[PDB]
DNA sequence: CGCGGACGAAGCCACCATGTGGGCTGTCGCCAGGC
DNA sequence: GCCTGGCGACAGCCCACATGGCATTCCACTTATCACTGGCTTCGTCCGCG
């Protein structure tokens, strides 16, 4: 009822994932600090590739009310009475007078304190829902201080639609818990298997018009870049994804695209400076019963170098793979997929020749 | 105490990048690179008489003398602050950037000490560029220091600058 | 979708690419240090050729008022009113009062905080913009502080078009946010396929004239030079680059003439005392639907040594390249073009004579 | 628009170029340590070949005002009108107050901090200027921080003139990037086709007159040597060159000039204890309209040996050469010339049977 | 490396006994500066450098003239007390010795016997044990043994210069 | 129509200071003669 | 049995450099964003559900 699965892919030079400081985020564990790419990043990847090739998208978005103004006004609403039919709109639900509102920009409708998270055609029947009561929000937008007038159990159930990008992150929303959903999937930390200290790149933009007398770089800095095979790991919670999509089928679908994504994808982080592009040099997928493990203990202790880290990282998740399933006896279905031949790597289950193979194996396995 | 160390090194020092240029030469090629790399085996004749006896003492002793050096010709020509007081008098004399500036300094001092070698000589010859002037000696006490604190330096160090910069700006009215 | 193309090349004793200290720049990758061509570099060049190439070139300035300064004079402007229509030119557009500028230089036009990136004949337009107001230009000259008259939409109708090289490697300005243009082409950062360590290169400047028959010299350094066998990769995201020229005929020729001078350019650092022009002694072109895939990875576990590593790097990008077909399965149309007969790679998909007749084969394919 | 000239030259236990221990320069080149002749040391003894035969010559100095000291000094000046006069010379030009000088020395004129590249008559030229205004040098050398009074415009003039050297090579002045001018020559660092140890010799000096109880020599170290097949490379862009020189014919001179110097020229480090001329073993000339092409790549996998490298490495070049045009298809004008008959070499051009014939022929193909 | 040293010292009494008391077996050392040094080092023995790291230590002190053969400190300071004390020119062993801290771990070898051998022509100390390891060092770690040599060269020398005024 | 759950009603009180460290290990030369 | 001594002959000395030089300009950015929730009382009324 647990998939998890673990990954060893190298990045060169890439520096995906940056503080507010623009140095790539770190990790200070087994006493040596090691490169990080934050949980949120790769998941947000995940998150859109998914939406993207299983064609349907939510949106978490701090401006609801902004897009259910052009939803009305393509419905032929006056854009003043978009503007207070989507603000009857947020106005109408929630425990207090309404959603709180950040405070008025000009010429724009304001922002919601919290960010919402919905898929795309349920804003569009929240923007159907007040379309219906038009006259009811034409004589409510005329008074100083309008109430909530629209049904508030028809908006609360269109906020509670579930995305499949919701069915597997979860959300969370304050003033409405009704709309929590909770998340299928655990997202770790992806860190270096080595520990890597934070190199500096000097760059320089150039001037194009040549001066007259001094020729100088227009602009002249230093941005930070690393590079190194990371760990990374995650958890797919198969009966708390079966539950918030209800039919087993669909999460079939989701947890083999949730894979599949888990392989594909890359943060894209000054990507177009870097081309960190890759392929994990090895993927091991689990179908376990009882728990989730990560092997992320098999890395605390930092290798040491001069020599490729791949072959070493790949055995020794083995040699931890091996005395896990010792240590922990379970009957868990094992199975992986490697690009080195170099070794058998005996403990991790039974070899597939590809990602997408392995993928179907485990999947139909669960 | 090191810091007496460190002034017998900034004084000789001081004196040979005016009177001997073979020695600052000497001295110029070894920034920013830690003593073992070759660059620095002809430093050692300069530097090497004056540390006492871990690596961090040696480095900040070793790439302060290689900062002072390469100082550009303008800048060698001509209470005890620390390089913030530094950064904060070319913020409000020399008309630094600021946003940028106070971004680079608490970039500073996230860095291990490895990571600080690495930042340092680009920023400090950037003050020195322009005539801000910085007191060698405290700059490589607290270098050693760096080592063996994990930001108890360069607290001291952010703390002073901002302290300086509120203090320049309320003295101007 | 995808075009991402991979290369293999020698560059013997030449520093192309210094740091801010003269040594040449390094990556600590694999556990090993290994000099690297900063992508922004290997970018410049690229860019330049291919405007050179191409006829049409982009300008990244930092000092746009002088140059339509100079415009506004040759339009029979007095050089005060030139100067002053350009100033109202970036006084004119962005949200607050102007684009702001450097504190001002004595005798010359104060240059812009931000490096504009824009063609040669739209400045020119610019200028004509600034000209055809010059009675309001000439009565705002005579106030203290001048305003914006000029339209701020035919200006930031100027500052959108775009270069092929604006099409191709994107744009940035902070203050136009309107103006910004997503990158087509992910360069990467070519690093040495083997471990390298800084060769120090002690020289001396002689002096003529001498003064008592004593050989003492002028001058004496160190500067220190590399070499090797660097590994080279860059993207081209055919969507984003149709999305841009907008016409899949431009985005043809600009793609072809991208990879051209991908092979053809060198970054020209210190290329007169070490001459290191060179051709790549491989080149693999993909076109790949899913996703771009470096294979820097390949070249983690540095070579040892002693014998040529040309061979041994073709060979390893060989085994990797089917490696990954095995383990990823596509569709995508490979290529590659070798200068060494020794071996047949036979992963890299079809085998072409020459480099002109693998781009026209892989571009004709996409 | 490209000339390139590929060359292979043996040299025979040679250490033409060493560092700054004494040991020849080397590259770990393919992951095989090759002995290497730096660029600028074949450069400049081919500048130096260049401008003896061609006649005219620059001067690389950091002693500028000494040299028009005697000049004002040989037009009747007293000598220390000479000398404030030099000063006034380097004192009237720049953004700053004047050309920064190094520390003063006793009883000579300081030496200026950078290295002046101008020719021999221009600095003959800056002594006129300096000596049409004499007096007014005459009223500022006897203020105690004189001025620079000398027009800035006729010394920048003057220091912006050009001889083939500086056409050729280039220059640079930070302080006058007036005066720089683009390089037309990128200069290969010569390395060995085949992996190279270096050879230590060790050496006495013997002392002449004996000395009862004693026979030790007079002097004992230990010098190191080395010899081997030497790759060596060269481009001339032809757009520059004519840009600099702006006719074509001083540039068709200079590089026909450049061509034969390339050829004839040795570096003459420790050339007296070692007799290493020597004329290079193949030449290859290829005029090249789009890129300029090193063959450098050809021999990264060093060489095996116990066998002459010679005969190897011409037939390895021929290969890469071939390899070459087959992979990048070009126009370009080739053509060699060698001392080997063994071989065709047949992908390296039209063969000629003289080294002065060969250039005759690429460059008449040029213009 | 501590081990290391161990069997340095015992190797270096052993070859010094073998040294003065046999010349058939220390003649058959000098010539290597090779079968008789197998049969004769290898015992005191822990990589190729630790080996090479006996045996040329072994045969440069079977090598020493019979001055330096019949009667811690590195070679840094060996160096700078044979400046102070011999007179022997330091611009010169200055010289050499930065070409010994260039040189890899063949070439080091190929540099070491001269400038060692002309040291103990001057009765210079040098701690033989010392030497080995950090011979043996040096195919492990080559930058770290040669700037501690340069570095306690320059820095004892100049000690001694405190020490003269 | 009845029961259960959720929400509401208040009373509400603000010119200048920082220093520390030390604990883990093994080796020959072999043979013969004499005590 | 243990401990100590021995196993053709294998060289010696003298010698180790002086001097000179070690670059200089320039250039260092902008913008936008910055969460919610609750951890008081009793009772009464209303609304929803059964």
């Amino acid at each position: 009822t647990f998939v998890d699965i673990h990954a060893i892919q190298t990045l060169p030079y890439s520096n995906i994932n940056r503080d507010d400081l623009g140095s790539p985020k770190t990790v200070v564990y087994g006493g040596k600090e090691r490169t990080r790419v934050s949980s949120q990043s790769w998941k947000r990847a995940v998150r859109h590739e998914v939406e993207a090739r299983l064609g349907d998208k939510a949106v978490r978005t701090r401006r609801i009310i902004s897009e259910i103004a052009k939803r009305l006004r393509e419905r032929g609403w006056d854009a003043d009475l978009a503007d207070a039919g989507a603000r009857q709109v947020v106005l109408s639900v929630g425990k207090k007078s309404g959603i709180k509102l950040e405070k008025e920009k000009d010429s724009e409708a304001p922002a919601t304190s919290v960010l919402f998270y919905l898929p795309v055609p349920a804003i569009d029947e929240l923007a159907a829902i007040a379309d219906e009561h038009r006259d009811a929000v034409a004589k409510e937008a005329a008074k100083k201080t309008p109430k909530g007038i629209l049904p508030a159990d028809r908006i609360t159930e269109v906020l509670k639609s579930r995305n499949v990008s919701v069915n597997l992150f979860g959300r969370m929303l304050a003033e409405l818990p009704s709309t929590e959903v909770d998340g299928a999937v655990q997202f770790a930390h992806a860190f270096t298997v080595h520990g890597t200290t934070v190199e500096v790149d000097f760059f320089t933009a150039v001037d194009d018009i040549p001066k007259e007398n001094d020729h100088g770089s227009g602009h002249m800095n230093a941005g930070q870049f690393s590079a190194g095979t990371f760990y990374r790991y995650a958890n797919v919670n198969l009966d708390r994804l079966v539950e918030n999509t209800g039919d087993a089928q669909t999460a079939r679908t989701a947890v083999a695209e949730f894979l599949r994504a888990f392989l594909s994808t890359v943060p894209s982080g000054k990507q177009n400076a870097t081309a960190a592009m890759t392929l994990p040099d090895l993927v091991h997928i689990a179908v376990r019963f009882d728990r989730p493990i990560s092997f992320a203990p098999a890395f605390e202790t930092a290798l040491y170098g001069s020599d490729g880290y791949t072959l070493r990282a790949c055995q020794e998740l083995n040699n931890y793979a091996e005395r896990l399933r010792e240590v922990w006896p379970d009957d868990a279905i094992r199975g992986y997929a490697t690009v080195e031949n170099k070794t058998d790597l005996a403990a991790l289950g039974e070899r597939y020749d590809s990602y997408p193979a392995l993928i179907d194996a485990m999947v139909a396995a669960a | 105490y090191i810091l007496q160390h460190a002034d017998a090194l900034v004084k000789r020092v001081s004196k040979l990048i005016v009177n001997e240029p073979a020695a600052r030469a000497a001295l110029r090629r070894g920034v920013g690179l830690a003593p073992e790399d070759p660059r620095m085996l002809a430093a050692h004749r300069v530097v090497a008489p004056y540390v006492p006896v871990v690596h961090a003492v040696e480095r900040a002793f070793y790439a302060v003398a290689a900062i002072m050096a390469a100082q550009p010709r303008s800048a060698r020509d001509q209470r005890r602050p620390n390089l913030g007081v530094s950064l904060a008098q070319a913020v409000f004399d020399k008309g630094l950037n600021a946003d940028s500036t106070e971004q680079r300094l608490h970039l500073i001092a996230r860095q291990n000490l490895d990571g600080v070698h690495r930042h340092l000589p680009r920023l400090v010859l950037y003050l020195r560029s322009d005539q801000v002037h910085i007191d060698w000696g405290i700059l490589i006490r607290d270098l050693a220091r760096w080592g063996h604190t994990p930001r108890h330096v360069a607290r001291e160090w952010v703390q002073d600058y901002h302290r300086t910069l509120e203090t320049l700006t309320r003295q101007a009215e």
